[PDB]
């Protein structure tokens, strides 16, 4: 803790602070958190609290990128929501509509920088978290915060003036490079070749170690994220079933592109025939595909981002490792869509695969829009709440809801185009 | 006795005032009694006379509890409690005996009345005000207030436990071998020290607590092993289930049968073998709690066979962190599961059962997944870890099912235990259409309002049928349509429907539902060698 001055933060009018139960953790995690928390207490950042403070916010403990020792993760989502927004004029970082267009982006956890800024004594109550005990042999260790907490929305807010000062000397120096700050991280891009990019990151890391915070192949590539097109089947010969499958998809797609027509096809479908039966295509049905393939060659006209509206993302499990998702804000009006293939090793864990995607998808939602999407997860509440942190490696947590994938949405997006080969290497 | 313990600040509920509920009129006797109890209580430093300036009150009552046949004092904090702030969750979750680490010696102190020795936030003391009624009414009753956590006050539990935690902080670190557990009115101290040292140690602790006002009863009111616990008898190297009895009689009321069914079900966890179908049956169409329901032969029997299982004893083993945690699960019927968690065979820490829901749409591998999961949660809670699982499912089966299920689902590390019945996939819709198999274009529909409809099909090879349903629904006709196709086909059928629920069944390939009809269909579905379900949109000319 570094006792500078604290601004009198408060909650959104009418709102009360958070009272979220604590998830129970394994022994390996209670241990690490107990240790981690013990230091911070002595280092003055957080301080033990009594029972008269009725708030609470969940703590988890994870193992980030190079985390071979445990990191601490508090879930401030409910607090963040209850925390009065920050746009009287500014100090709430704007969206630099160019990191997306950028050739390469690197994420940097700089949330550490908050500890050296005190947090308004009056707000602290709402920061209460609890380390639970095994088999309920003892009460949990309740603490509070004395400094800016990593993962709180108000944190990168108050530490705005200082992050600006920290950055200009590099920013103001390299204006051909963009630095965007979302929550506890820093997104940093430039068109410089691989080495020329990584090197400048190093430099930046110096500038930050040098100043007062560690800055803890793979980098992003916003230049390569192509929003993909649906591609209909094209067998030399069709069966009653092939036409019937095709037909159900077209009739669903007509919710996006209303000019999708399925009449001249539905015609070939009259007669009680062997599902396995072959049928020649009417020259009308023939062009109808043609006209359908054409409508499908591009994203629907008119999709434009509305910053005031929530951003939504839906994933559908496609099995065999693959998944599909779509960020959008109004039904059928997709901002982005894509396909994600499980990480290496992740083969036996659907949950691993799923969290890995919520993460990668949430990255773009920040890069691109500078905010996070509420996910529609094809998973049971219990199945998720149970094992998601086991693989969480990010400082921020998105919002979510558990859903039931309509069979057709899946049948459709599965259609998306893929490369002849891919994005190869020699 | 009062104490040098740091009082915790307490406030009222969001903009509220302290209680003002007048004192009921008392018996000269009930008064006398109370006054005496009070001059005593006053002097132990627990309460202090106050006066007119205190506007607050709560009613004090006098219960002659013939347990010591003197008048005991009761104070109704119901109203003060409605106006008292909230405190963080007094963490609810009775620990589980099988989660206790085996200590070479174990002591358990009843720190019950210790809470009456923790002082109250001096500012809040005005709200706990109360009065002792005079005989000649409208003559000042003797008024008071509590200087300590009152019994039956909203905060006492929350506060007392935190105080105890701070007070134990020193010793707990001064003795990194002494493992102390705190819960309600109980302090559990167990270690691997020798009997004598440990004893000595428990004496250090007790003096230490005496050091701050917390008196522990030591000889005349002590607790010697076994130590009780809602029906638990802790022992040295095992825990036992305090026997439970089924109230025998021959005049069974509805009340009595519910409660009974109650205990029976509570028991069925540690006593797999308890069944209650025929006792529940006596509940059918009942018209009053006091209604006497005579028992069928069967009830008598079941009710009897149960008294047998209970006569038996369920022992448990303690947690040895140096050893494996394991959990085996087995399926008692579709959707009913049993499991037992142990480290060494037959020496089990815990066992349990999950009488399932009969969901509106499921499958067994899915439900297995859900039991694995509830277990896992339960393990983590008790033992801070998750057991290696042993399950009645081939691995190709887990694979075959989950790699393709639409939902994300998982089961942590496990091994296949081959002890029946094995859970598997009852049926499997084909991937492509069946060649050489008849193709039934089916369809059904109903006047949603008059509820008359028809259902039937027509096949590429000639067959056909149609039926007219009465008191039906479009859904059911659409369904019966598929049913009949299943009923009237060979072993291999290709069926085509435009029923969206059939869209579900293809995605989720259920094996249990809420609909008898869907069930028929699962029945027919299991019966075939190959069945391909194709869906097509309605009102278009498909078929």
């Amino acid at each position: 803790i570094s006792p500078i001055e604290t601004v009198p933060v408060k909650l959104k009018p009418g709102m009360d602070g958070p009272k979220v139960k604590q998830w129970p953790l394994t022994e390996e995690k209670i241990k690490a958190l107990v240790e981690i928390c013990t230091e911070m207490e002595k280092e003055g950042k957080i301080s033990k609290i009594g029972p008269e403070n009725p708030y609470n916010t969940p703590v988890f403990a994870i193992k980030k990128k190079d985390s071979t020792k445990w990191r601490k993760l508090v879930d401030f989502r409910e607090l963040n929501k209850r925390t009065q927004d920050f746009w009287e004029v500014q100090l709430g970082i704007p969206h630099p509509a160019g990191l997306k267009k950028k050739k390469s982006v690197t994420v940097l956890d700089v949330g550490d920088a908050y500890f050296s800024v005190p947090l308004d004594e009056d707000f602290r109550k709402y920061t209460a978290f609890t380390i639970p005990s095994i088999n309920n042999e003892t009460p949990g260790i309740r603490y509070q915060y004395n400094v800016l907490p990593q993962g709180w929305k108000g944190s990168p807010a108050i530490f705005q003036s200082s992050m600006t000062k920290i950055l200009e000397p590099f920013r103001k120096q390299n204006p051909d490079i963009v630095i965007y700050q979302y929550m506890d991280d820093l997104y940093v891009g430039s068109d410089l070749e691989i080495g020329q990019h990584r090197t400048k990151i190093e430099e930046l890391r110096q500038h930050l170690l040098r100043w007062g915070l560690t800055t803890p192949g793979y980098e992003l590539h916003p230049d390569k994220w192509t929003v993909q097109p649906i591609v209909l089947p094209e067998k030399d010969s069709w069966t009653v079933n092939d036409i019937q499958k095709l037909v159900g998809k077209l009739n669903w797609a007509s919710q996006i592109y209303p000019g999708i027509k399925v009449r001249q096809l539905c015609k070939l479908l009259r007669g009680t025939k062997a599902l396995t039966e072959v049928i020649p295509l009417t020259e009308e049905a023939e062009l109808e595909l043609a006209e359908n393939r054409e409508i499908l060659k591009e994203p629907v006209h008119g999709v434009y981002y509305d910053p005031s509206k929530d951003l939504i993302a839906e994933i559908q499990k496609q099995g065999q490792g693959q998944w599909t998702y779509q960020i959008y804000q109004e039904p059928f009006k997709n901002l982005k869509t894509g396909k994600y293939a499980r990480m290496r090793g992740a083969h036996t864990n659907d949950v691993k695969q799923l969290t890995e995607a919520v993460q990668k998808i949430t990255t773009e939602s920040i890069v691109i829009w500078g905010k996070t999407p509420k996910f529609k997860l094809p998973i049971q509440k219990e199945t998720w709440e149970t094992w998601w942190t086991e693989y969480w490696q990010a400082t921020w947590i998105p919002e979510w809801e558990f859903v039931n994938t309509p069979p057709l949405v899946k049948l459709w997006y599965q259609l998306e185009k893929e490369p002849i080969v891919g994005a190869e290497t020699f | 006795p009062i104490s040098p313990i740091e009082t915790v600040p307490v406030k009222l509920k969001p903009g509220m005032d302290g209680p003002k509920v007048k004192q009921w009129p008392l018996t000269e006797e009930k008064i006398k009694a109370l006054v005496e109890i009070c001059t005593e209580m006053e002097k132990e430093g627990k309460i202090s006379k106050i006066g007119p300036e205190n506007p607050y009150n709560t009613p004090v009552f006098a219960i002659k509890k013939k347990d010591s046949t003197k008048w005991r004092k009761l104070v109704d904090f119901r109203e003060l409690n409605k106006r008292t702030q909230d405190f963080w969750e007094v963490q609810l979750g009775i620990p589980h005996p099988a989660g206790l680490k085996k200590k070479k010696s174990v002591t358990v102190l009843d720190v019950g009345d210790a809470y009456f020795s923790v002082p109250l936030d001096e500012d809040f003391r005005k709200y706990t005000a109360f009065t002792i009624p005079s005989i000649n009414n409208e003559t000042p009753g003797i008024r008071y207030q509590y200087n300590v956590l009152p019994q039956g006050w909203k905060g006492s539990p929350a506060i007392f436990q935190s105080s105890m935690t701070k007070i134990l902080e020193p010793f707990r670190k001064q003795n990194p071998d002494i493992v102390i557990y705190q819960y309600m009115d109980d302090l559990y101290v167990g270690s691997d020290l020798e009997i004598g040292q440990h004893r000595t140690k428990i004496e250090e602790l007790r003096q230490h607590l005496l050091r701050w006002g917390l008196t522990t009863p030591d000889k005349k009111h002590q607790k010697e092993p076994p130590f009780l616990w809602m029906g638990y008898e802790l022992h040295p190297d095992k825990w036992t289930v305090q026997p439970i009895v089924l109230p025998e009689k021959d005049s069974w009321t509805v009340n009595d049968i519910q409660k009974l069914v109650g205990k029976l079900n509570w028991a069925s966890q540690i006593y797999p073998g308890i069944k209650v179908r025929q006792l529940c049956k006596l509940l059918r169409g009942t018209k009053a709690l006091t209604e006497v329901i005579p028992l069928t032969e069967e009830a008598e029997l079941e009710l009897a066979e149960n008294r047998e299982i209970l006569k038996e004893p369920v022992h448990g083993v303690y947690y040895d962190p140096s050893k494996d945690l394991i959990a085996e699960i087995q399926k008692q019927g579709q959707g009913q599961w049993t499991y037992q968690i142990y480290q060494e065979p037959f020496k089990n820490l815990k066992t349990g059962k999950y009488a399932r829901m009969r969901g509106a749409h499921t499958n067994d591998v899915k439900q297995l997944t859900e039991a694995v999961q509830k277990i896992t949660t339960e393990s983590i809670v008790i033992w801070g870890k998750t057991p290696k699982f042993k399950l009645p499912i081939q691995k190709e089966t887990w694979e075959t099912w989950w790699t393709e299920y639409w939902q994300a689902t998982w089961i942590p590390e496990w091994e296949f235990v081959n002890t029946p019945p094995l859970v598997k996939l009852w049926y499997q819709l084909e991937k492509e259409p069946i060649v050489g198999a008849e193709t039934f274009y089916v369809d059904g529909a109903a006047n949603r309002e008059t509820k008359l409809g028809k259902a039937g099909y027509v096949t590429n090879r000639g067959r056909q049928k149609v039926v007219t349903l009465t008191d039906t629904t479009n859904q059911k006709t659409e369904l019966q349509a598929i049913y009949l196709a299943l009923q009237d086909s060979g072993l291999e059928v290709n069926i085509v429907t435009d029923s969206q629920y059939a869209l579900g069944i293809i995605q989720a390939q259920p094996d249990q539902s809420e609909s008898e009809l869907v069930n028929q269909i699962i029945e027919q579905l299991i019966k075939k060698e190959k069945v391909y379900l194709a869906w097509v949109p309605a009102h278009k000319g498909i078929g």
